[PDB]
RNA sequence: AAAGACCAGGC
């Protein structure tokens, strides 16, 4: 249930989901729609 | 950057100018006696 | 003078002193057909 | 930008991953001007109730 | 208002009478040039196009003159204007205009810039007068300012997106005047500092240095392709220091005929050891370093930044003073073409292997690395059990500091040390560092073995958060990692706390060079 | 109507909001172009983060040659509702006599 | 003073490629017949295009470099043809160059391939190296692209798309003998293709009396000069360089004596 | 200077204003030169 | 704006002469030539086949400026045996070593093929 | 902490603190704070298990995205003042498992430490084996690297849109730059990179750029101009319009051509034009008429690409033409590599005079030994021997910052495996007389972005141009023909040259001269 | 944007290789299989058809400004 | 278009 000798995958499959939630304008964006 | 003196840039502008009061201003002594060689005079 | 539409892209006969108005489409935009007299270009 | 105090300019501990260390457009505005880190998100604001 | 107008910087006084935007000016990029000479400037085409100089009609040169204008404006080599007697002014560059190309003595014809031109050539840092010295033009292809690499140094440019003034003198005594104060040749030496300011530089330097070694032997047809690039040679082949089995001149033999005159100059290499003059082989050099020209020929050395550099009693400095500004103008040139024309043969390079050490020496940088840690913890626990007595006029924490930089300086410099003493004959950076063209010691150093302690404010790198340096330390730690001892090289690459503590130190530096500037300037202008 | 607003491109509010790469292809837009800026006058305009004081908490700062020792201050602002800052200073008056 | 005599043997020859080496023969003709296969050598590639219209995605000039860097076949019919520099015709005529049409509309919605196949030549002995296709630009549904095109004459001085060959591969001494290059660690460098000696041992022994011979070559043609002909009109080229020097020379020589 | 067993003839300060106030103004001239000299000179370059 | 026709390495516009010929004051029998329009591919040939005549004392090609397109060529030989001769000898041996190489390589390609 | 971990009542953007031995306790929910996420460490393991990356691998058609993450306790948003209160545990791997024991009550772990760079920064391959100030100027100079800048640029007009031909993406790449969609939009292009003393002319920081690859293409880029027209009514009967002029019909007149205009002034797209063209065709009526038409900038000589004519907010004609000429590398033009070696080119070679390497390779530039040693580039170096082992091996090669599993000895050994040197030097031989080089070249493919700094817009020539109408002296920049300034510096090192009449031309001469008629009683003008 | 002719450093054809490179890339081979089985030995060219990013794609994907 | 401000950028 660990992630030994793997993070190298996991770390940048965990920026890549964070980067197709939000992107790189989403400080911007949040900041209009407030 | 004990003692610490203003060199470089600042310190040229220090004697340029002639500040009236240098950040640094220190003043060196000499001993003329036994208290020159001896620590305890000193 | 004939200009081509940005949206429709049917190009359309309009003189000059004359508002821009595409027809059949209700366009504000328009261009400007490139021209028919030719020039040379080198392949380098 | 004209101020000579190099003290706000300086790179800070505090801008761990929060600012882009590296990254700062030079001239008068070094390190007065700074980008974002690709991680970092800006607090949007909720109501405290 | 009109004190307003009247006012400092953009204002009347300053900005339009001592200072003023002027006509008959140009600027462009620089790019290098080795084939040029030290006084002459590369000006592309369309600037000559567009710059005249007014020249007076004489029956010497009435001719020649008529032949320009007969070529008028679109042709380069022509004239754009002609001003007559009583001042009107005539231009060719529209129609041909048939009945107004006469000219008589008395008329004034603008032609274009030619070769051979006298220019004032200018990078506007202008900090001595030296950043801004005549020139010769000679045209050149392309649109880019050219010039020498020896004239590098005084103007402080580098060829990356620099630009440089370009003014022409518009009249025959001013022109007289730029040739015979402000050339090139003439401000070799500095009156700052009574030393030369342009020097060997860079390529040239390093292929020198590696040009003057007793290991060089050049072949026949070598020996003619470097000959001719000597301007000053006399067509006479030196007879070959071995000639049997089969003819090798020697690179220190070929260098002494680019000496001009009898120069008699004595320098030391880089590498001179100081136990060479004590003992025996003073005269002899075993690594055949420290320098002697005797009776203008280099009879044995290694040439350097400590001869052919810009310092004081340099061999350069020696063939300025000795021979004069115009034939050291030549030898400057002269050793340009023919050591870039040699380097075409043995070549320059840096690369990945010249930037690593041997298994045992990388053993022996991580064995001081753990050294020093353990050392730095020892005086760490010491003081926190109150062991540490302070030095008198520091406190206990300022005796710490001190205790613990000396440590890390003391590795640092040993790990340095042990890194040059593994670098072989063949490694590249050695060879710069020892030619002087670019580097030093202490760069190996960081390339190689330890980065080094990182500084912010002359101090470790401080608490910006609650009493630790990031997140990632615990509070209160002084140890070397934490307070930003890169233990790493370049080569190894920094880890992320020491890539931070990295980026903190070099923004100091970026600080400094941007904020000291401005008032520096300011100085300079008080004084002037 | 009592005026108009200036739209962040690719907003919720933008006419670009929750259209895909082929839709936004259709209105001749960037599907790479994140957006975020703001179009006046035919330009493209973005705003930059603009840094500042903390407000509602405490600060201690020590000034070298003022006539305070140890000074506090608290820039305060109500809930951002009305007025730009009213900031008060609290300071201790160093050592020489009064 | 006289010429050595050189000996040339082929180890490879395809229709791409031919792997020959020279040998009792000088370093710097060796180089020189190198650098003329870059160089010197004549090629026909289009220069002089003229589009009618391009409703490509790709600007007008963008797609002329592309199509000025499409090898044509040129084995037989470059020696006749004239450069137009030298012909008599101004412009340009059959005799100094060949006329390529290209015309392509994209009427279904799939993306049609704009290709090397579509250029239509005047003469059948140029073809753009079509007996896959040469991509010049992709066109959507309702884009056009109609364009006429001239080559002519040219050789590598003057452009690279008159290059008639890919990456030359020139070496001599593979095991280095002649100490041209010192190895400071000669252990870790790989063993050339055409070295001689065993593999435990690194470099042969200096050899103070020798100089550089047997000129290992290997000249990849681009597809528009089988590769042959290439190394043939560089021979032809050179020689032809040497001569009209050599007829200067003499007229100089009796001009001034 | 007036203190007893210190050097009256070596003793001197960095600063100006005071050597002014006290030596006199040929005594300022030979400091400055001094001050000047050590603050250009630290760093190893050398100045006419 | 300032960029040269791609034809200025090799052709020769109005005035310039193809070769030209100085004698060197500075030694006896020696001669400067001077080629326009022209780079190392033949400078480098005739430098090196001037090395293989023994009565050549100097020998060499240079080129002043790479921007600019012109070879000198100095050549310095023995006593009564004029420059101007070595090379045009040098350049006729190289003319014949060219033609011996394309029948040499033109009979290798007949071995080759179907051989 | 509970509660926000499973963002029931306090969203996962307030920050919560607690300042121990202050006794305070402070929660933000304010407006403006910045913050990042990090991983939560419960005991000495991370919350974030395999089941989350298994999820997050099928992360498609699956409805599970990084806020269900954040929602399920396992990562946190930590803002700067919450940071002061946490301990960070740089990578899982190494500082959470058991060793020597330097910390054990780690509360969070980074994601990934390459995180903490920006978006120009994270381009950079290999940033941690460069000096600092060298990883400040690549970022900076990044922003003005040449390419693709967007993908519809056909239908946006605006002025100084720089397009380079053939973008690629780098042969060493870092993890980032996959989500700056970097390799969507490259700018700049892999070369074959050769760091060596030729000729000298790439000494200093210049580079020698091969003149067939420039031929073949590389780095041949374009360059857009945009010029925009207002026709307008301001006065009662004084009114503009767009129309071409004729020879006698207008008051004002310049000595330009005017034949290019069409019967509405305006140049269809498709004619070629130079410096001082006319572009648009624009008259003024007169209270006959006046000509305020519009001419191309000096020596621009591009194509008109695009004429787009409109409504303005007023309602009245509005036109936008937009121009482009390609522009070849010259010798005066910037490049730079992904480490702040920025350069101009020195002198373009062909690919005869180039040298070459066994194999016939060429290097595209050329670049001076010397700017190594110095700045510390060696992640310049190592990217070349990635880049050499990756065009290889045919990968494209990973150089996220922080790996410690990418050493040099292993790009050394890779490399080594495809029968190169495993240094990745290469002997080359010498391109003029066929010879080897002694010393064995540094060769590579190294990424390498043009710059928009451009001689061509950067030259500058004044001979008695233009003057101000106030001071009647040299006008002030490049574009209107303005001299350039001779700086009170500049007279300050003149009278150093003791160059007196030089100056007085300088100041006077060349610059304004004037007469004015003094009484001699009063030392008034008269 | 486009597969660019002629690769740069020694002037091979690459421009008619990029969609069989893709086909090869889609069906079975890696990227070093699909460059060797499209005869580029010279890494000068493989890096040409390796590293190409495709934009015509992109821009294929907008209207035409005539229809 | 004129000078004014602002901004970004090169050395
Ligand atoms: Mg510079
Ligand atoms: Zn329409
Ligand atoms: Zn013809
Ligand atoms: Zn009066
Ligand atoms: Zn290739």
């Amino acid at each position: 249930e660990i992630t030994p000798d793997l993070w190298q995958e996991a770390c940048w499959i965990v920026i890549s989901s964070y980067f197709d939630e939000k992107g790189l304008v989403r400080q911007q964006l949040d900041s209009f729609d407030e | 950057f004990a003692k610490n003196v203003t060199l470089g840039v600042p310190r040229l502008k220090e004697l340029i100018n002639i500040s009236k009061k240098p950040k640094t201003p220190s003043l060196t002594v000499f001993l003329l006696g036994q208290s020159a060689r001896d620590a305890e005079r000193a | 003078m004939i200009y081509i539409c940005g949206e429709c892209h049917t190009e359309n006969e309009i003189k000059s002193r004359d508002p821009i108005r595409c027809r059949e489409c209700g366009y504000r935009i328009m261009y400007k057909k490139r021209t028919k007299r030719l020039v040379v270009f080198d392949a380098r | 930008r004209d101020g000579k105090l190099a003290k706000p300019r300086q790179l800070h501990n505090t801008l761990w991953g929060m600012v882009c260390p590296a990254e700062t457009p030079e001239g008068h505005a070094v390190g007065l001007v700074k980008n974002l880190a690709l991680m970092a998100y800006i607090s949007v604001g909720s109501q405290p109730s | 208002s009109l004190k307003q107008r009247l006012k400092g910087k953009e204002g009347r006084v300053r900005g339009n009478l001592m200072g003023k935007r002027v006509d008959f000016s140009a600027r462009t990029v620089i790019t290098p040039d080795p084939n040029l000479s030290i006084d002459q400037v590369g000006v592309p085409r369309s600037i000559a196009a567009n710059m005249t100089f007014a020249e007076i009609v004489t029956p010497f040169n009435i001719d020649r003159l008529q032949e320009l204008v007969r070529r008028g404006n679109s042709q380069y080599p022509g004239a754009k204007y002609i001003i007559r007697d009583n001042g009107d002014r005539i231009d060719l560059r529209f129609h041909p205009k048939p009945s107004d190309l006469h000219l008589q003595t008395g008329y004034k014809v603008e032609r274009h810039m030619c070769d051979g031109d006298i220019v004032i050539f200018n990078r506007q840092p202008t900090l001595h007068k030296m950043s801004m010295m005549g020139h010769r033009v000679r045209i050149l292809p392309w649109s880019t300012f050219r010039l020498n690499l020896s004239v590098t140094t005084p103007y402080n440019a580098d060829f990356d997106g620099d630009e440089m003034n370009l003014h022409l003198p518009q009249s025959l005594e001013t022109r007289a005047e730029i040739q015979e104060l402000a050339m090139v040749p003439r401000m070799i030496v500095t009156p700052q500092s009574n030393r030369p300011v342009m020097g060997i530089v860079q390529d040239t330097l390093t292929a020198v240095r590696k040009f003057t070694k007793r290991d060089v032997f050049l072949e026949r047809g070598e020996v003619m392709n470097l000959l001719m690039f000597l301007s000053t040679w006399d067509g006479k082949v030196p007879q070959p220091a071995i000639l049997k089995p089969r003819p090798l001149w020697t690179g220190k033999q070929i260098f002494s005929l680019i000496i001009p005159g009898h120069i008699n100059c004595i320098r030391t290499h880089s590498t001179h050891p100081d136990d060479e003059d004590s003992g025996p082989y003073k005269h002899i050099s075993p690594g055949d370093t420290k320098v002697v020209v005797e009776n203008g020929e280099l009879i044995m050395g290694i040439l350097c930044k400590k001869s052919l550099g810009t310092s004081a009693g340099s061999l350069v400095h020696i063939s300025y003073l000795e021979m004069g500004h115009d034939i050291t103008r030549l030898f400057y040139s002269n050793i340009q073409t023919v050591i870039n024309n040699w380097l075409l043969i043995e070549g320059h390079t840096i690369g990945i292997g010249d930037s690593i050490a041997d298994s045992k020496t990388y053993q022996d940088i991580q064995n001081t690395i753990k050294k020093a840690k353990q050392d730095v913890i020892e005086v760490i626990e010491k003081a926190h059990n109150n062991e540490l007595e302070p030095t008198p006029g520091n406190t206990l924490r300022q005796t710490f500091e001190n205790q613990v930089n000396r440590i890390l300086n003391d590795a640092r410099d040993k790990t340095g040390s042990s890194a040059q003493k593994s670098l072989s004959e063949y490694n590249n950076f050695k060879s710069m560092v020892v030619s002087g063209a670019k580097g030093s010691k202490i760069n190996i150093s960081q390339v190689i073995a330890v980065v080094g302690q990182q500084n912010v404010e002359g101090k470790r790198i401080p608490f910006g958060f609650k009493h630790r340096t990031l997140p990632h330390f615990i509070k209160d730690d002084y140890g070397p990692e934490s307070r930003g001892f890169v233990e790493n090289s370049y080569l190894a690459g920094l880890t992320p706390t020491e890539f931070f503590f990295h980026a903190m130190g070099g923004r100091e530096g970026l600080i400094d060079t941007a904020v000291k500037t401005a008032e520096t300037g300011y100085i300079q202008r008080r004084l002037i | 109507f009592i005026g108009k607003i200036p739209i962040m491109l690719r907003s919720t509010y933008c006419l670009l909001n929750g259209l895909t790469d082929r839709d936004l292809c259709e209105l001749n837009e960037c599907p790479l172009d994140p957006g975020g800026y703001f179009i006046i006058n035919g330009s493209e305009k973005v705003l930059i983060a603009q840094e500042k004081m903390a407000t509602n908490t405490v600060y201690v700062f020590a000034k070298k040659d003022s006539k305070y020792a140890y000074t506090g201050e608290c820039r305060s602002c109500l809930e951002n509702s009305s007025r730009p800052t009213s900031t008060i200073w609290v300071s201790m008056l160093a050592r020489g006599g009064q | 003073p006289y010429a050595n005599q050189p000996t040339v043997r082929i180890t490879e020859l395809t229709d791409e490629n031919v792997k020959f080496i020279i040998e009792n023969t000088d370093l710097a003709v060796a180089n020189s017949i190198r650098r003329v296969f870059i160089a010197e050598v004549p090629i026909i590639a289009i220069d002089w295009v003229q589009i009618d219209a391009n409703s490509s995605v790709l600007h007008d000039e963008f797609i002329a470099h592309r199509l000025g860097l499409i090898p044509l076949i040129s084995d037989d019919i470059v020696d006749k043809l004239q450069y137009s520099r030298d012909c008599t015709c101004e412009e340009f005529c059959p005799e100094c160059s060949v006329e390529f049409t290209l015309d392509v509309r994209c009427n279904e919605d799939q993306t049609r391939h704009v290709t090397s196949r579509d250029l239509i030549s005047n003469s059948p002995r140029v073809i753009p190296v079509t007996s896959d296709d040469i991509l010049i630009v992709k066109l959507r549904k309702g884009q056009e692209l109609r364009l006429r095109a001239y080559a002519k004459k040219g050789f590598g001085k003057e452009h690279a798309k008159w290059n008639p060959t890919a990456g030359v591969a020139f070496e001599y001494d593979p095991d280095n003998a002649l100490r041209h290059t010192v190895y400071p660690k000669p252990e870790e460098w790989p063993k050339s293709e055409y070295s001689e000696l065993d593999e435990d041992e690194s470099q042969a022994p200096y050899d103070p009396n020798g100089k550089p011979e047997r000129f290992y070559y290997n000249v990849e043609s681009c597809g528009s000069l089988r590769p042959e002909t290439i190394v043939l009109s560089a021979l032809s080229g050179l020689k032809k360089k040497l001569s009209d020097l050599q007829t200067q020379l003499s007229h100089e020589i009796q001009s001034d004596v | 200077l007036s203190e007893k067993d210190v050097d009256p003839v070596r003793t001197t300060s960095n600063d100006i204003v005071e050597i002014f106030t006290v030596l006199g103004i040929e005594a300022v001239r030979k400091a400055l030169e001094r001050e000047l000299y050590h603050v250009i000179s630290f760093d190893g370059s050398y100045v006419n | 704006m300032n960029a040269p026709p791609a034809f200025e390495s090799f052709l020769l516009f109005e005035g310039e002469k193809k070769i030209t010929i100085n004698k060197d004051t500075k030694v006896p029998n020696a001669c400067l030539f001077t080629i326009n329009k022209e780079d190392h591919t033949l400078g480098n040939i005739i430098k090196s086949q001037l090395l293989k005549d023994p009565q050549v004392l100097f020998a060499g090609y240079k080129v002043p400026h790479p921007l600019e397109h012109k070879i000198i060529i100095r050549v310095q030989t023995t006593p009564d045996y004029s420059p101007q001769e070595a090379f045009t000898n040098a350049i006729t041996d190289l003319i014949s070593e060219l033609s011996l190489l394309e029948e040499r390589f033109r009979v290798a390609i007949k071995d080759k093929q179907e051989g | 902490r509970k509660l926000r971990r499973q963002m029931d009542i306090i969203v996962s953007e307030v920050s919560m603190i607690r300042d121990i031995r202050e006794r305070e306790i402070r929660i933000y929910t304010d407006a403006g704070r910045i913050c990042r996420p990090l991983l939560i460490v419960e005991k000495q393991k991370l919350l974030l298990k395999k089941r989350h990356i298994d999820q997050l691998k099928e992360r498609e058609y699956n409805n599970y995205s990084w806020q269900d993450l954040v929602a399920s306790g396992v990562v946190e948003y930590i803002d700067t003042l919450e940071e002061e209160t946490v301990m960070l545990a740089m990578t899982p791997d190494d500082l959470q498992e058991k060793e020597v024991a330097y910390c054990s009550t780690y509360t969070h772990c980074e994601i990934h430490p390459s995180m903490i760079l920006g978006v120009c920064a994270s381009i950079i391959p290999f940033p941690d084996h460069n000096q600092s100030p060298r990883n400040t100027y690549q970022s900076a100079m990044g922003k003005q690297a040449m390419g693709v800048y967007i993908t519809n640029f056909h239908v946006r007009m605006d002025t100084l849109a720089h397009v380079l031909y053939y973008p690629q993406k780098p042969l060493v790449t870092t993890r980032s730059m996959e989500y700056l969609r970097f390799r969507e939009l490259p700018a700049g292009i892999n070369s074959i990179v050769a760091i060596a003393s030729y000729t000298g002319y790439n000494q200093e920081d210049s580079v020698i750029m091969n003149r067939s690859a420039v031929d073949r293409g590389f780095f041949r880029s374009v360059f857009y101009r945009s010029y925009k027209e207002q026709e307008s009514k301001k006065g009662f009967d004084q009114e503009e319009v767009f129309e071409k002029p004729t020879r006698e019909t207008c008051q004002g007149m310049r000595h330009a051509i005017y034949d290019k205009l069409d019967d509405d002034g305006l140049i269809a797209p498709g004619v070629r034009v130079s410096g001082d063209d006319v572009i648009i065709g624009k008259t003024v009526t007169l209270p006959t008429k006046r000509d305020c038409s519009t001419f191309l900038r000096t020596s621009e000589t591009g194509i008109v690409d695009q004429v787009m004519v409109t409504l303005n907010q007023e309602g009245y004609k509005f036109c936008k033409i937009r121009v482009r000429s390609v522009r070849i590398p010259q010798i005066g033009d910037k490049f730079a590599s992904r480490h702040g070696q920025k350069g101009t080119c020195g002198i373009q070679y062909r690919q005869e005079d180039m040298p070459f390497t066994c194999e016939g390779i060429t290097p595209d530039i050329i670049i001076n030994p010397h700017a190594i040693p110095s700045r510390m580039t060696i992640g310049h170096l190592i990217e070349c021997l990635q880049g050499k082992v990756s065009a290889n091996k045919g990968e494209i090669g990973d150089a996220t910052p922080f790996n410690d599993a990418v050493n040099v000895q292993k790009i050394s050994n890779l490399l080594s495996d495809y029968g190169y040197h495993l240094r990745g030097n290469e002997v080359l031989y010498n391109g003029f007389t066929g010879r080897k080089i002694t010393s064995q070249i540094f060769i590579g493919p190294t990424y390498y972005q043009r710059l928009k700094h451009m001689v061509d817009d950067k030259i500058h020539s004044r001979a008695r141009g233009p003057i101000q109408i106030l001071n009647r002296q040299p006008m002030e920049g490049r574009s209107r023909d303005g001299g350039l300034r001779f700086g009170e510096m500049e007279r300050d090192c003149q009278i150093a040259h003791g160059a007196a009449q030089f100056l007085r031309e300088r100041l006077f001469e060349a610059s304004d001269p004037y007469q004015v008629h003094v009484c001699n009683l009063c030392g008034i003008m008269a | 944007m486009i597969i660019p002719v002629r690769c740069f450093t020694c002037g091979k054809i690459v421009g008619n290789k990029w969609e069989a490179y893709l086909g090869l890339l889609q069906a079975e081979y890696t990227e070093g299989d699909a460059l060797d089985a499209l005869g580029l030995k010279r890494y000068c060219c493989r890096r040409m058809l390796l590293a190409h990013v495709d934009l015509i794609e992109k821009l294929l994907n907008y209207a035409p400004l005539e229809k």
